[PDB]
């Protein structure tokens, strides 16, 4: 048999866990944890053959900057993750995510992944964001971006509403095969 | 499938740079899933050694681009020190390779082209594209996340004080990452007076007057960006409150108020801007005001003289109400 | 000898630049020993007229050695502006003869070999006339113009001026440098005086390539351990410019500024000696020196003594309420 | 009738007045007054002619420095006086008065005199003087001196023990006569 290795790296606190939990069991998680490194294992159906999906969670905090790339060998695509209501979390896809699997991966397709888009029409977050002079990402800017990084395309998601949440994942299988 | 795995774990956890905090909130695993690291641990190999890095970089020190590959060469060099094993940057800084001397070298090639806008010059003026040269402080704070490497780079003279160069470059990121790794360098024991030296040489070689002045410039007249406020703001407030001795703060804190740092900072409050009104307050809070503590010092003294007043009139006072009790 | 009313002797008695401390004692003459002085003014004469002067020093501004007898003419000079009438100096420093300016010039020129050793036709003929004793006259002549009310008021508003002055303080002879502390320490007591004179060190500073600010200062004060009566007046224009300022934040900005310098830990090897002034001098600028810390500690937290004063303001009331009651039961 | 004219000049509180009083009657003062200005006159007989010996005392303060100058018109011989145990009084010799009377008049000859030599042997003077790192003035040094500025002669004197006093002046009698 086969099996598809995803790895999603990304900011602390960009959504990366509760992306991968409201996927596998629909159940949007409470808790806030810093998660350290995990490992699910999903079947998956394609032309009616059995492949089984190997999700890799890691670290986003500075911390496990050391750790992190033991996940990464042997990956067949990895998602880039920011939060279109952080800037911050933005900016570092072109400083650190995406130079630092380019190093130790490459050669390996990738997806652009924004998360928490739900929180795009929040009030709360209007003023927040407008108070330091910035603007969350539109689906222009960061389509300009995955272009630039050879990324092989943008998706935006959120675990919350799950809306385009399976999409993402099909959309990142598809990539895996090339 | 070792039974006695133990020995193995620690000897590949220290060589990750781990926080006393985040290695035994992970020293408590199962016994499987510690087994698990330690075999990944070997199962992971490095691409290119420190010495590969080195030589492609020196030699880019001498019209069109064997510099054409140096904004990703730069910028892969900085993920292998960062994400790494320690012992890869161990390696890079020893006196071997002598890696922190040839990595400054290059810093200095590429920032004598905005350096001289406020020898042969040749090629610095392309390699000055904003990418090629600012990865190289990413670089730096990188040795600086590792404490033996940290302490090479306050002991390392021109170091510290290149680092400060590399405030004039016109990029808001570059500014506010270089006052960032000021900032931190102020405060550890001793690097404050390797803080001022930085300075002081920053004033030389750019020709001014007072000795962080081109500083204050940045910080007044561009309302653009405001996390550059924030760590400027920052670096300020530190370097002049962080100072053990009191007098040496007043000192500080007057020549700021000179370069109209107060007269500035009266309109900079009316920002609506959380994070930098915050940093701002912090500054404003901890201003001193001889004229005021001399004030209060004569009332000390003055209200010791009438508390000696009160404590001679109620004496006077129940003496004589004693005297008119027993005439009675 | 006409008894008119003697106010022909005022007349000679203004127009002899003598205080109003002085004019006291002397207004109060005997009548004879009054008029007998307003003769002897009238039968006094002026030997040259501020012209005279003025021309044989602007020529000096331009082998040589042709000034060899130049030192003598500064010399006539000052003894002329001291001891004549007041108006003479008047007339030397009008718009038309321009006492100051050629006169200033020329101590720029005498001076320019020691401000550099640290124009050149010059410079050349400058380490000659720097030996002699021309620069160092040349400074009794504005001690003697800055004596005078309207003179001393014209030295202030013109720029170079003073700030030539504190150049003069690196002329080798002890003498002269005590001299300059002395002049500079007195312009920098009148009002609005002080930034003149830091000012003057500032231009001091990049004339002479220094670090900071004086420091050439602290050198002559520090190094030099021969003579007793420049550090009176050396260690007396520090105490004078670092405790004379309006704001007190300025005041201590500066004690750093010379405690940095050294000042401190030099000073408390330098108070072993009993010269008189200069014990005077020591101790008169420490007792002025500040310290925050100080200040802060017993500022240090509650000021709860307050209430210890308000538990006292309300012992008096009470008390007084015994003894308002005390007159009801008589 | 001919008379000579002798001016007394020097620093205050050197002593200039005690040594024309001391001289003139043999009573010392020890009160301290300023002079401003003073005239006095004693017959002295010259190879059997009285001559008249005029006497002026000057002001030795800075603030009198206009108003002294009074007294130098038709002046025959000058007295500058200094202290030999106040170098202070010495140096003012070079930088003040020679050059000060010799401005007004000069071609008038002048005697260097030193007052006070009864305290070149006092302890208290001796050791008020070496405290501020000096030494009293020396008989050698001060006829080192007198040559330099064409000095007629150095003569010293002391007007509390009245000594080597009458030589001062006939030696001011004699030079006015040549
Ligand atoms: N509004 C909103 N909140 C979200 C969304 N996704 C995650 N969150 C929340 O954001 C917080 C962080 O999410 P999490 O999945 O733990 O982030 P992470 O990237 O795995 N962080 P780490 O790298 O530290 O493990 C959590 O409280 C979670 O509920 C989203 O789509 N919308
Ligand atoms: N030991 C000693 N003291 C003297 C001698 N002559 C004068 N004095 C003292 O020195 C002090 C000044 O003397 P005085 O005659 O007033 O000096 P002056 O030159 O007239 N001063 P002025 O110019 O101010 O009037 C006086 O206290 C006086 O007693 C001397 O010969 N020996
Ligand atoms: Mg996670
Ligand atoms: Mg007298």
């Amino acid at each position: 048999m086969q099996t598809i290795k995803c790895v999603v790296v990304g900011d602390g606190a960009v959504g990366k866990t509760c992306l991968l939990i409201s996927y596998t069991t629909n159940k949007f998680p409470s808790e806030y944890v810093p998660t350290v490194f995990d490992n699910y294992a999903v079947t998956v159906m394609i032309g009616g053959e059995p492949y089984t999906l190997g999700l890799f969670d890691t670290a986003g905090q500075e911390d496990y900057d050391r750790l992190r790339p033991l996940s990464y060998p042997q990956t067949d695509v990895f998602l880039v993750c920011f939060s279109v209501v952080s800037p911050s979390s933005f900016e570092n896809v072109k400083e650190k995510w995406v130079p630092e699997i380019t190093h130790h991966c490459p050669k390996t397709p990738f997806l652009l992944v924004g998360t928490q888009i739900d929180l795009r029409d929040d009030p709360s977050t209007i003023e927040k964001l407008a108070k330091n002079k910035q603007k969350p990402i539109t689906p222009e800017t960061a389509e300009k971006l995955a272009r630039d990084l050879k990324a092989v395309k943008y998706v935006e998601c959120s675990a919350l509403t799950q809306r385009g949440l399976k999409n993402v994942f099909d959309e990142a299988i598809l990539a895996a095969l090339e | 499938a070792a039974g006695e795995l133990e020995e193995r774990f620690n000897r590949a956890l220290n060589c990750m740079n781990l926080p006393p905090d985040k290695v035994q909130l992970l020293s408590q695993y199962d016994n499987e899933k510690k087994w698990e690291l330690i075999c990944d641990q070997e199962r992971f190999q490095v691409k290119n050694p420190p010495a590969a890095y080195i030589q492609k970089l020196k030699s880019y020190v001498d019209f069109k681009r064997r510099v054409q590959e140096s904004t990703q060469v730069l910028r892969e060099l900085e993920t292998s020190l960062r994400t790494n094993h320690i012992g890869w940057v161990q390696e890079f800084l020893n006196e071997e390779n002598r890696g922190l001397d040839v990595l400054l070298e290059y810093l200095a090639f590429a920032q004598c082209s905005v350096t001289y806008d406020m020898k042969a010059l040749r090629n610095s003026r392309i390699v000055s594209q904003k990418d090629d040269v600012h990865v190289c402080i990413m670089c730096l704070r990188a040795i600086m996340n590792y404490q033996s490497g940290f302490s090479l780079v306050m002991n390392h003279p021109a170091c510290v004080n290149e680092i400060a160069l590399s405030l004039n470059n016109k990029n808001p990121r570059t500014k506010a990452l270089v006052l960032e790794l000021l900032a931190a360098v102020c405060l550890v024991r001793g690097g404050h007076d390797i803080i001022l030296a930085a300075f002081d040489n920053f004033k030389e070689v750019c020709g001014e007057q007072h000795r962080f002045e081109k500083l204050m410039e940045y910080f007044r007249n561009e309302d653009s960006n405001i996390d550059f406020m924030v760590a400027c703001m920052q670096f300020i407030n530190i370097v002049v409150h962080s100072v053990e001795n009191m007098n040496f703060r007043v000192f500080l804190q007057y020549e700021f108020t000179h370069l109209g740092l107060d007269l500035y900072l009266e309109r900079l409050r009316l920002t609506e801007s959380d994070k930098l009104q915050v940093q701002i307050q912090a500054y404003l809070d901890n201003i001193f005001d001889v004229g005021a503590l001399l004030e209060d010092t004569e009332t000390k003294n003055a209200v010791l003289e009438h508390m000696e007043e009160l404590q001679e009139q109620v004496a006077l006072l129940t003496e004589r109400l004693r005297d008119a009790e027993n005439e009675s």
